């Protein structure tokens, strides 16, 4: 409406978010999140992006493989970083745009749904 | 004695040839002309291949192409026989043109030269395997799903209606739903995959509510089936809801009311000495008849528009309306087993059949019909 | 109220009602379905029995000749346990298509529902599936608390963090 | 049904065995009024829930296959009402019952066509 | 070199990247094989290499020409014609795309709706549309 | 005592041969398989694929070496052997909608369905085909289990209505007149000579004995009963507190072994004297499981010795195992049991 919906293209070796209508992506960071070696907030402890890439507290982990996620939670928390520490975006004032790949499961796009809609809330998912 | 009768289905995409008497047929074949570009013998290859079809919705376009499928059905491959030295049946389509069936038999007596021939009803020819003279053959192949009612071996060319609904728009009906469901399939590539995924896990039911309910709620309608690429995909209710459409043509935006409705609508409209009949003999005749279902959905629905119509409410007067149908187990051919048998009776019998001899004198449309 | 005896008579009952088979319908030609589920032939389906431990928690069997469809309404202590167990038994019925012994919905007036099919009667153990059965009770009890203990202490560290700033 | 002051008589005696074995007298399952069946099935529970748990053993072992089939299909019916914490009676003496009539006792509860 | 010649790296791998282009073009639908072989879109970072996409449909159109030129020897063929487009975004069209398609007005009409979502289930978001042709 | 590991899945119906050189099952496939003994390992030699459906009833006829088999498939396959391959003829059912058992005459076969109608069927030699009438008089359900008498033209059934009837498949155009029997003496084809009084439970077995005396039956309802015409058609049940029964046959003329979801073999003895059946007990004692089988009973065939004295029994169950017993074993382990 008056606002802009946020776009995330997650790939294996590179991660691009950004706005929708924007020439570039507004962060352009690294497929890799970082994960301790468990309860309360111990999954708000997560570092995605380039400050990742080289923690030595915690251990770098990789989460989309080949196009496809293998580990679910985790590609959620860095969902959950590039939604509010890189864009910083009211997400229930917010549609989005993700993307899938070319042998992208029915039910992984299930799953997508589920994570996207249920905890985030969003107002819009493409 | 006759040289060796037999008999040839030549229907729009599967064809059936098999010798007199057999309670078989002896080859089937799909009915396709293929042509390379570069530099079920067809249908392996198609990939690569431009192929064509010659009977379109059970009429012939191609006559070039046409003529081929003849040499390739009375080549070594499937039958392996001189046509100049040997008799044959062929199977014809209800309310088709008397210039159809003129070539036909023009063709048959120049092109082949045929020293015999017998051309019969499909529609006759499928209830003459079940031995009966009055009854309603209903043909659902790849061409179209035309109902056609026959009566003392003959049929009423103003009683014969026809549903734009075949096999073919089984397969597409399949192929569209799937997509829907998260997965995704081409429209001409895996045609022949769709067309198997559909022939295997797909079906009729009974209940549409309750079948709904059933995949909605359980998972037990759900099953699993692996593609050619190794990939595998589970259907559930997309089963049931593609053939659908043969009960209610509103599904794909077809202008029609149903083969249920068709048939109870040209049942109705009958002789009322001929009512309770007709409606006690009904013959179950083509590919989309092996759909696991088909029968009693089609009983259930001739006996609503039975009960709301010529009961008009009186559930005590519904009783008394005869109900019967007969889902043969080889119901998949009734066509080409039913002409197997009458060439097997009628293979000496009399002098009831067109000669060479009466189609090089004189009489092209030497036909006593 | 609350004892193990009331598992031992579910567990018995499932054990008895876990006497399926396989058998196609009469109705329709060459079709395959649950018998409980639909209820279309009356001659099949056997008297339907509810156990209540109490007024809130209890379990509804309702077996038949080629199916046996088990619901189970769990305990609701409290109005988060209570949104926490529907959001679980959602999340477990939308993963229906792996949980080939239960139903995406819950039967109406209980809390999750499991359809036990004779074709998955024939491909399982009934002894290890009456066992999945009580477990699954007993797991739900106990995980449920869990997840309630760690919600609050979430709540309370998330607050105390933010009232230290 | 059943009769009620045989088992009032039974009950001011403080012999409950002679209560029980008469509550399962003519049970009402060819009956088609619910509300025969409703009074059998009340009048059964209350009989089981005046029942002391120590003494439990003996009036269940005093009873018979067939009785044993009846009481387990109307402590089903009961069990289908629970209130004033009888259900934790009706627990042990579904216990106590299992116990004696085996898999087979429930087994005919659940095959039953006609029952309370 | 790598992706022209991928025999120089991996042992269980014999296809050029040509060759696997071609068979992609010809395992699929002939009436849109040249629509196919017209449109060629390279997407990605790795594909953002100088002069990839040249030698590609050097390649590709090469081996066109010399099946053409065999199937024209043998015929007792019109030019086919192949381009393998290069975007000024190649790098990340993925995103870019998205980019595109999100800021029309359609996508607020195709866009599966959060009320839709909950109103009949994820199933909602199992069938996205394809518009802006 | 020798249970042989032949499939996971479970099994659906058990067939042997005339001088027992050979075996055949289905497993729960559009397919039946057909195997041999050669040595102390099993191997297969046959496979039919000429059903369309899950195969649910199977019989050998052991003189005429012809097996007929019916299922899911609706229609009806008259096997016999043609050289070195088993040739099928579709014997046509003509049913609208789970049995199958050759009789004792082998001319004649009884299919009953979930038609209603016990689907006898005789081969017309004048025209080489195969013909099936269908007695449905008093029907009211599917036949579960059929077994001939010795008569070898009265079948007995059970039904889903919770009864097992036993009436008259006579072709009279196949055989010669029935004699008198205890069970009556008017035999007609279609006419309702026996019934049971059961109004629960399921007759998932039903099995008449030799002598063609007492007819049998297993009940669903965790209920086993045995009928002799020998005291004006006596009924005679029996509670067990075990599951119900799936398979129900006579070893002896007083003895009978049965099993079913309960998932082991047990024997039991009926006193002709006292009018009334009695329990031998548990004759299979010993995954988790307590016994051979790890599922319920399908079915239970003799192997040697006729129903009036068994040397061999043999059991085929959901548990993907044949069960192979012998009464000689089975009483030198429990000598607590009386035959
Ligand atoms: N098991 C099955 N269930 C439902 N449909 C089937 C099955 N097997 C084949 N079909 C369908 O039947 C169609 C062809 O049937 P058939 O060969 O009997 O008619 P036809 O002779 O090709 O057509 P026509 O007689 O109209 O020229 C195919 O399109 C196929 O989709
Ligand atoms: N300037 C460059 N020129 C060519 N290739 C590059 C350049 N920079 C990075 N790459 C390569 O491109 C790869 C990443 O490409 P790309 O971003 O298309 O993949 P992705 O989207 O992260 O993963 P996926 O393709 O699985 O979605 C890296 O492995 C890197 O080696
Ligand atoms: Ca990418
Ligand atoms: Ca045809």
């Amino acid at each position: 409406g008056r606002l802009p919906a946020c776009v995330v293209d997650c790939g294996t070796g590179y991660t691009k978010l950004g706005y929708a209508g924007n020439t570039e992506p507004q962060f352009i960071i690294p497929s890799c999140i970082a994960i301790k070696e468990m309860k309360g907030v111990d999954d708000l402890d997560f570092f995605i992006g380039d400050e990742a890439i080289e923690k030595p507290t915690y251990a770098t982990k990789w989460p989309i493989r080949h196009g496809i996620v293998e580990d679910w939670d985790l590609m959620e928390r860095f969902m959950e970083q590039v939604i509010f520490k890189y864009l910083r975006a009211e997400p229930e004032d917010h549609y989005f745009l993700l993307t899938e790949p070319p042998l992208n499961t029915p039910e992984n796009r299930e799953y997508t749904a589920e994570i996207m809609f249920e905890s985030f809330n969003v107002p819009g998912l493409y | 004695q006759g040289r060796k009768v037999v008999v040839c289905d030549n229907g729009t995409g599967f064809v059936k040839c098999g010798y007199a008497g057999s309670n078989f047929p002896e080859h089937i074949f799909p009915a396709l002309v293929g042509r390379p570009i570069i530099r079920d013998e067809a249908s392996e290859l198609r990939s690569m291949l431009e192929v064509n079809y010659p009977m379109e919705n059970g009429i012939v376009r191609n006559w070039d192409d046409m003529k081929h499928l003849w040499d390739y059905t009375f080549g070594p491959e499937k039958l392996n026989i001189d046509t100049r030295n040997c008799k044959i049946l062929l199977t014809e389509p209800p309310m088709n043109p008397t210039k159809n069936r003129e070539k036909i038999v023009e063709v048959m007596f120049e092109t082949y030269q045929f020293s015999g021939v017998y051309v019969a009803i499909q529609a006759v020819l499928t209830l003459y395997a079940q031995g009966l003279l009055t009854g309603v053959v209903v043909d659902s192949g790849d061409g179209v799903t035309h109902i056609c009612p026959v009566y003392e071996g003959f049929s009423l060319p103003h009683l014969t209606r026809r549903l734009d609904i075949a096999g073919r728009d089984i397969t597409r009906y399949l192929i569209k739903l799937l997509l829907l469901r998260g997965y995704a399939f081409n429209h001409s590539a895996d045609f022949e995959t769709v067309r198997m995924i559909k022939e295997k896990l797909c079906y009729v039911g009974y209940n549409i509510e309750q079948e709904q309910k059933l995949a909605l709620e359980t998972t037990v309608l759900v099953e699993s089936y692996t593609l050619p690429d190794g990939r595998i995909i589970k259907v559930g209710g997309e089963r049931f809801e593609a053939p659908e459409a043969l009960f209610q043509p509103h599904l794909i935006n077809v202008e029609g009311v149903g083969v249920a409705e068709l048939l109870f609508n040209t049942i109705q409209a009958a002789d009322i000495d001929t009512r309770s009949e007709f409606y006690k003999h009904i013959v179950l005749s083509g590919g989309s008849t092996m759909y696991p279902g088909l029968p009693s959905r089609l009983e259930r629905e001739l006996k609503q528009l039975y009960l709301e119509r010529v009961l008009k409410g009186d559930v005590e007067k519904l009783s008394k309306f005869k109900i019967r149908i007969e889902d043969p187990p080889r119901r998949k051919h009734m066509v080409f087993l039913g002409g197997a048998v009458l060439a097997d009776i009628m293979k000496d019998k009399d002098n009831f059949w067109m000669t060479r001899q009466e189609y090089q004198e004189k009489g092209v449309r030497v036909l006593e019909k | 109220a609350t004892l193990r005896p009331y598992l031992s008579a579910v567990r018995a009952t499932l054990q008895a009602a876990l006497c399926l088979e396989n058998f196609s319908s009469q109705v329709v030609e060459r079709h395959n379905k649950p018998e409980v589920e639909v209820r279309s032939s009356k001659e099949l389906l056997l008297q339907p029995v509810t156990i209540s431990r109490n007024e809130k928690e209890k379990v509804l069997i309702e077996g038949s000749i080629n199916s046996v469809r088990v619901s189970i309404a769990v305990k609701q202590a409290d109005e988060i346990e209570k949104i926490l167990c529907h959001k679980f038994m959602r999340f477990m019925m939308m993963r229906a298509e792996n949980f080939f012994i239960l139903r995406r919905k819950p039967v109406e007036g209980y809390d999750i529902s499991f359809l036990i099919t004779n074709f998955h009667t024939e491909q399982m153990y009934k002894h290890k599936l009456v066992d999945f059965v009580i477990h699954f009770m007993e797991e739900i009890d106990k995980e449920i608390s869990e997840m309630k203990l760690s919600v609050n202490a979430r709540a309370r560290i998330v607050a105390e963090e933010f009232l230290k700033n | 049904g059943p009769d009620e002051g045989e088992v009032d008589s039974c009950l001011r005696q403080g012999n409950m065995t002679a209560a029980l074995q008469a509550a399962l007298k003519n049970p009402p399952i060819n009956t088609k009024s619910q509300a025969v069946k409703d009074r059998a099935g009340s009048i059964v529970l209350k009989v089981l829930i005046s029942f002391k748990a120590n003494d439990i053993e003996k009036a269940v072992q005093s009873l018979d296959k067939n009785g044993v089939d009846l009481l387990m299909k109307y402590i089903y019916k009961g069990f289908e009402s629970p209130s004033d914490n009888s259900s934790a009676v009706l627990l042990q003496w579904h216990e106590k019952a299992l116990a004696a009539g085996g898999v087979g006792s429930i087994v005919r509860v659940l095959t039953a066509r006609k029952t309370v | 070199e790598i992706f022209f010649h991928p025999e120089f790296a991996n042992p269980d791998f014999t296809q050029p990247i040509s060759e696997v282009v071609d068979e992609v073009i010809q395992n699929c639908p002939i009436d849109v094989r040249r629509p196919l072989y017209k449109n060629i879109v390279l997407s990605g970072g790795s594909t953002m290499f100088r002069d990839f996409g040249r030698r590609l449909q050097r390649d590709l159109k090469r081996t066109v020409d010399a099946r053409l030129k065999l199937s024209e020897e043998l015929s007792g063929p019109k030019p086919i014609d192949v381009q393998v487009i290069t975007h000024h975004m190649q790098r990340y069209a993925v995103w870019f795309g998205g980019s595109m398609l999100a800021s029309t007005p359609e996508f607020y009409q195709v866009c599966h709706t959060k009320k839709d979502y909950e109103e009949i289930g994820p199933s909602i978001c199992r069938h996205n549309p394809v518009f802006g042709v | 005592m020798a249970y042989h590991s032949f499939l996971v899945e479970p099994i659906s119906c058990h067939a042997w041969n005339k001088d027992r050189t050979q075996i055949a099952i289905c497993p729960n496939n559009h397919e039946v398989h057909i195997y041999e003994k050669s040595g102390n390992k099993w191997v297969q030699v046959h496979e039919l694929k000429e059903h369309n459906g899950q195969v649910t009833g199977i019989d050998w006829a052991p003189d005429s070496n012809r097996i007929v088999t019916c299922g899911t498939d609706r229609n009806a396959y008259v096997w016999t052997l043609k050289g070195r391959t088993w040739k099928p003829t579709l014997v046509i059912l003509r049913i609208n909608r789970r049995c199958v058992r050759w009789a004792p005459n082998e001319k004649k076969f009884a299919v009953g369905s979930g038609s209603r109608v016990i689907s006898i069927c005789y081969f017309e030699q004048e025209n080489d085909w195969w013909v099936c009438k269908h007695i449905k008089k008093p029907i009211r359900s599917t036949v579960l289990s059929l077994d001939w008498h010795p008569n070898s033209v009265l079948l007995a059934a059970g039904s889903c209505d919770f009864k097992c009837r036993i009436f008259s498949a006579y072709i009279k155009e196949v055989e010669e007149r029935p004699a008198p029997t205890p069970w009556g003496s008017k035999m007609p084809f279609g006419e309702l000579m026996f019934e049971s009084s059961s109004s629960c439970g399921w007759v998932h077995g039903v099995c008449f004995s030799a002598n063609g005396s007492r007819v049998a039956w297993v009940s669903h309802d965790s209920t086993v009963c045995l009928a002799d015409a020998d005291k004006k058609m006596a009924v005679a049940t029996l509670a067990s507190e075990t599951l119900p029964l799936l398979a129900v046959t006579f070893i002896t003329e007083s003895s009978l072994v049965a099993a079913g979801h309960d998932c082991f073999p047990v024997l039991f003895t009926y006193d002709s004297a006292a009018g009334k059946l009695s329990f031998g007990g548990r004759l299979d004692v010993p995954a988790g499981l307590d016994s051979l089988h790890k599922n319920s009973v399908s079915q239970i065939s003799v192997l040697s010795g006729g129903k009036a004295k068994c040397s061999q029994f043999c059991t085929t169950g959901m548990d993907g195992g044949m069960s192979i017993w012998d009464v000689r074993s089975l009483e030198s382990a429990l000598k607590d049991l009386k035959i």
